[PDB]
RNA sequence: GUGAACAGCCUCUAGUUGAUAGAAUAAUGUAGAUAAGGGAAGUCGGCAAAAUAGAUCCGUAACUUCGGGAUAAGGAUUGGC
RNA sequence: CUCUUAAGGUAGCCAAAUGCCUCGUCAUCUAAUUAGUGACGCGCAUGAAUGGAUUAACGAGAUUCCCACUGUCCCUAUCUA
RNA sequence: GCAGUCAAGCGUUCAUAGCGACAUUGCUUUUUGAUUCUUCGAUGUCGGCUCUUCCUAUCAUACCGAAGCAGAAUUCGGUAAGCGUUGGAUUGUUCACCCACUAAUAGGGAACGUGAGCUGGGUUUAGACCGUCGUGAGACAGGUUAGUUUUACCCUACUGAUGAAUGUUACCGCAAUAGUAAUUGAACUUAGUACGAGAGGAACAGUUCAUUCGGAUAAUUGGUUUUUGCGGCUGUCUGAUCAGGCAUUGCCGCGAAGCUACCAUCCGCUGGAUUAUGGCUGAACGCCUCUAAGUCAGAAUCCAUGCUAGAACGCGGUGAUUU
């Protein structure tokens, strides 16, 4: 919750124990998935998330200050492809999320790289630091 | 003894049993329901389905992300030659049911449903229907007794038509026949149409227009003896099992003792009868017009058929149907259309569709061209030429 | 409708027709096909590619246009 | 012959071509493999599988019975003409 | 200080392959640990060739963590004999 | 363990919104016991995995009622088991505890379901170590490590696949009966509205999406590769050259077709009767009263519609019927 609107099917690639860029100035370098926000049920399926997704994360390089803890993410960049309506595929390098209260506010400042559309119209503050997207 | 883990039922119990169907045609277990304040029509059609394409096309939904937007959908072709009538079936209501009394044919039927009613067609008699067309050779005293039995009673009809199997490229020299309702007023109306219309043809144009959601009506394609995970979606058992992962563990419980109906074993997987409802339609072509590929925006002069033609089917030289999704059987499957048995209202039946563009590069690989021109123009010339 | 281009040919593209490519700075590619787009992968050079454009184009090939 | 080599792989000499066969190519299997994104979340538990793997150059810690640890780690090169 | 009996666990060591209460308590590793490691040790019931402590090196020994790796797994699919 | 009763008291007042002492009547048999009827010429004896079904004493979703219920959130209770009820760290664990997502992370059964379904970590053979005990052999629900998991071709059951006998053969149908599947949430807007002193803070309708489940499809994207399809590369053999063989498919890139994926896409209906409950008229009882007669509405419920099969001994319609 926090984010302004919507969002279509989209591929997943990030499960949980998956481990992703911090592509913000907030001083870690990783962020380790472990829970999905929406993420309903089923048995030993595990929770995938997606780009712009809020997930809840932690950190294992980066400010002493800024590890041993939970906080959450979201994510930006996605290497596992996906579809839009336009049915155009296409797909990061990498896998980047961000640090954010859950509200959709970032604590970084500014971002480092490219961003989905999707992340953009769906979460403003971040539409707002956000420099080139797509 | 309580599982120590809940989860949902692998597969569905009301499209049991997945056993092989009688028929490649699908049987039409139910029609709209007849408004008899309306002229005679069709509630039904039969076509082959060709294949699958690719269609953009502008959105026109607002409160979407993507409304006033292009949007790329896939959509599956089915060539309908024209349908021809050849004979008129009465059904009269029981408390067993709707129970047919009589059908009449027409004088003259082609030698391809004539074809239908044997099974070796190159070493007969061809006898079928000679003395029925003998019927016929007087005014039709009998034919106008039938036809005014009909009338009398009858509170349903339905119209034995066939296909022009001859004008698609399959092999198939015997067609394909069927029962269609009528669902429109007065009986009387509606045997003088169809005698009207015996020996004469019917199509699509008629029936169908832009927009309308329909139900198809196919045979699933077939798989064979199939294993019971991709037959039911089970997980697979872990590799250090012995005697086989690709099972289930637990067949049942000791009491009952007995295996139950519920439980996924192995068996046919696929050629089963199943109907699929709110299809759009998003043209109705005509073979006449070569520029069945062609679009408002798309001027150039192009029929549907993609460059090799469509893969196992061939091209399309009559006129065709291509239709929103995906559509039950794979190709050269004989498809019962049927017209929605309800009013939809979702905003989804109610979006006018405008193509835009439409994808005639061929299937047989990564076509990256639409048209033989195109690809001379872009290449230039080759080794061969003038 | 647009028809873009392989990044690594520069052959056409219509929609749904490739998959694209966004690299870690923002330069994107389209590519028609997973052959493209690997030929990229590994790291490939068109302008010796002897069947792309960027190569018959280097060599001035096929064009016999520019002088009509 | 290759190659460090009686390794593995191909061949000359000599000996064999014999181990019931035929048609299909469904499930389940035995043996074998590859698989996007993720990377041990599985599991008792990284069992199995993958990864690395030769030669040359470089550099090579702790601790040590001072002999080792050590191929440590860890980086770079290998073709043809 | 005493009885007790022959003397009363010294050096050393630990919830350790020995500890019941036990998921012992503190710290640390973790998002989270009945796991591990280090520390405490009135230790049911440690202990000095019934060998104690430690110990380089070696271990198809037992155990934890980490990097890489991966169809073990999310999530299954395709192929060959 | 679970449900009731009476009401002393709490509940600021107020027994009974919610609770409830002293006492008291019951239910269940998933705890543990008591017994020892069965089995010792043998029923494979922890737990996990997978899978189906069932129960309600309902955690959530639906419709409700009550509240010390302003709103919100919460609590109590009814119909209801239709649909759902997770992911990981430690432990063999069941259990227990933590982290986190969630509408919720309710509990139980089926030979303490499920070993010719798996595993074999634990217990529970033989080996070995410690502690304690015993003179000693040896012992110890005290610890620790290593330790072969067999057979189905039979019967039934189930799954799917044939098929005789009906005058023959062919074509079109009916539909008895059996089964049934749709689910849940979020965002916008309503609306910073109502409500409230403010604090804060709704709901209905409508729109857009999503989750779980299911059914098809393969245009596109991805995967798969004995197309052994093209190319390339190593060793070696054919004198060379071209062309090719062998390397249990020689290996590598591409690799279409085909198959396939929530790793892709599309699709998932509407009418009635009903429960609870609220009411209508209105008696009994000259008044009252939703009730007795009678009656309206009314749930994710039931039956239908639609959906799958088509009774192989259920049937109809129609064509043809041999020098």
């Amino acid at each position: 919750n926090g984010a302004q609107g919507t969002k279509f099917r989209i591929s997943l690639g990030l499960p949980v124990g998956a481990i992703m860029n911090c592509a913000d100035n907030s001083g870690a370098r990783n962020l380790y998935i472990i829970a999905v926000k929406g993420s309903g049920s089923r048995l030993n399926r595990l929770p995938a998330a997606s780009l712009g997704d809020m997930v809840m994360a932690t950190v294992k390089k980066g400010k002493p200050e800024l590890r041993k803890k939970v906080m959450p993410a979201i994510v930006v960049r996605q290497a596992k492809s996906w579809r839009r309506r336009d049915g155009v595929f296409l797909y990061f390098e990498d896998n980047a999320g961000v640090i954010a209260n859950p509200k959709g506010e970032m604590k970084g400042s500014a971002i480092t790289g490219p961003v989905g559309k999707e992340c953009a119209d769906l979460w403003p503050r971040v539409a707002s630091n956000s420099g080139v997207v797509v | 003894s309580h599982r120590k883990y809940e989860a949902p039922r692998h597969g569905h119990l009301g499209f049991l049993p997945r056993k092989r169907a009688a028929s490649i045609r699908a049987r039409v277990k139910a029609f709209p329901k007849d408004d008899r304040s309306k002229p005679v029509a069709l509630t039904s059609f039969l076509g082959y389905k060709a294949g699958m394409t690719t269609i953009v096309r502008d959105l026109d939904r607002p409160g979407s992300k993507f409304h006033k937007r292009e949007v790329v959908e896939a959509v599956t072709v089915v060539d309908t030659p024209p349908v021809v009538v050849v004979g008129v079936v009465g059904y009269v209501e029981t408390p067993r049911g709707l129970r047919s009394l009589t059908t009449v044919w027409a004088e003259h039927l082609s030698d391809e449903v004539k074809r239908r009613f044997y099974k070796n067609w190159y070493k007969s008699k061809k006898k079928a229907f000679t003395k029925y067309s003998a019927k016929y050779a007087q005014d039709g005293a009998g034919i106008e007794r039938e036809l005014a039995r009909i009338k009398k009673y009858a509170s349903v009809v339905r119209v034995l038509v066939h296909t022009q199997i001859r004008k698609t490229p399959l092999a198939q020299k015997k067609a394909h026949l069927a029962e269609i309702q009528l669902n429109g007023g007065s009986i009387s109306e509606k045997v003088d149409w169809a005698r009207e219309h015996f020996e004469k043809t019917v199509a699509v144009d008629s029936v169908f227009e832009q927009n309308e959601m329909i139900d198809a009506i196919a045979v699933t394609k077939g798989h064979g003896f199939e294993g019971v995970t991709h037959r039911w979606g089970t997980k697979k058992l872990p590799r250090k099992t012995h005697r086989g992962l690709r099972k289930v563990a637990c067949i049942g419980a000791w009491h009952p003792a007995h295996v139950m109906w519920s439980v996924a074993r192995a068996g046919q997987r696929g050629y089963h009868s199943r109907t699929s409802i709110n299809h759009k339609i998003y043209r109705v072509g005509k073979g006449d017009d070569e520029a069945n590929g062609a679009t408002s925006f798309d001027r150039t002069k192009k029929t549907i058929t993609p460059m090799g033609g469509f893969v196992h089917y061939g091209e399309i030289k009559n006129d065709f149907i291509m239709v929103k999704g995906c559509i039950p059987g794979n190709r050269k499957r004989i498809v019962t259309l049927r017209k929605s048995l309800y009013t939809n209202t979702s905003r989804k039946a109610l979006e006018e569709v405008s193509l835009k563009w439409i994808d005639t590069a061929s299937k047989f690989g990564k076509g990256r061209f639409q048209t033989p021109a195109e690809k001379h123009a872009f290449m230039g010339t080759l080794k061969k030429d003038l | 409708m647009k028809v873009e281009i392989d990044s690594f040919s520069g052959a056409k593209i219509y929609p749904g027709r490739g998959t694209l490519f966004v690299r870690g700075d923002s330069k994107i590619f389209r590519f028609q096909n997973s052959k493209s787009a690997s030929l990229f992968k590994q790291r490939k050079n068109p302008r010796r590619i002897a069947w792309t454009v960027l190569f018959r184009k280097h060599h001035k090939k096929g064009i016999t246009e520019e002088v009509a």
